[PDB]
């Protein structure tokens, strides 16, 4: 019923300027392959996560 | 929507994951180190 | 009774022991509902002993099923929790408790 408060974190995001897509034929046969590299853990980096 | 796999964590150092799509059916498939997740996505609209 | 998905670094050998100081970093969150306790946010561990019978049984419960470094997703149940009443001004009747736990103990 009432209003609620609470410190929250950012949360962000980037992109690779790779597009995609299902054309009417010229969709480059749909098939890419993602991979990613972390070196780092910060499970709690100030107060939520 | 938790998904049940062996060596489950959160994103920990030195890791290795991953993903795989298709265009024909929809068919959004992911994968970690060692094996793969047993969890996909099907069935969206693809339009843009 | 308690139903934990536990995450995996840490040491994962040495459980707790009767009658023993037990560190937490509990962050409580109610079920379909919200943040309403944290020992994060306040900055203290929060130290209590086991074998007394002062906390909740749930989360007794839940930190005897784990060991040092792990981290957890507890569950509780409103008959294990509060929920017969329910503590006063905070949690309704008939709750559901989560919470999840870090710590670096002693033992």
């Amino acid at each position: 019923l009432l209003l609620q408060t609470n410190l929250i974190n950012y949360v962000t995001s980037i992109r690779p300027n790779i597009f995609v897509g299902r054309a009417e034929g010229s969709t480059q046969y749909g098939k890419w392959y993602f991979e990613v590299m972390v070196d780092e853990v910060v499970p709690f980096l100030t107060a939520q996560a | 929507r938790p998904v049940t796999s062996p060596g489950q964590h959160l994103l920990a150092p030195e890791d290795v994951v991953s993903c795989c799509l298709d265009l024909s059916v929809p068919s959004i498939s992911f994968r970690i180190n060692g094996c793969p997740v047993q969890g996909v996505f099907e069935a969206f609209n693809l339009d843009g | 009774g308690v139903e934990i998905e536990t995450i995996s670094p840490g040491d994962g050998r040495t459980f707790p022991k009767k009658g023993q100081t037990c560190v937490v970093h509990y962050t409580g969150m109610l079920q379909n509902g919200k943040k309403f306790d944290s020992s994060r946010d306040r900055n203290k561990p929060f130290k209590f002993r086991i074998g007394k019978q002062e906390v909740i049984k749930g989360f007794e419960e839940g930190a005897a099923q784990m060991s040092l470094g792990q981290r957890a997703k507890l569950t509780c149940t409103p008959d294990v929790a509060y929920g017969a009443t329910g503590h006063p001004g905070v949690i309704p009747p008939n709750a559901t408790l989560i919470f999840d736990v870090e710590l670096l103990n002693l033992e």
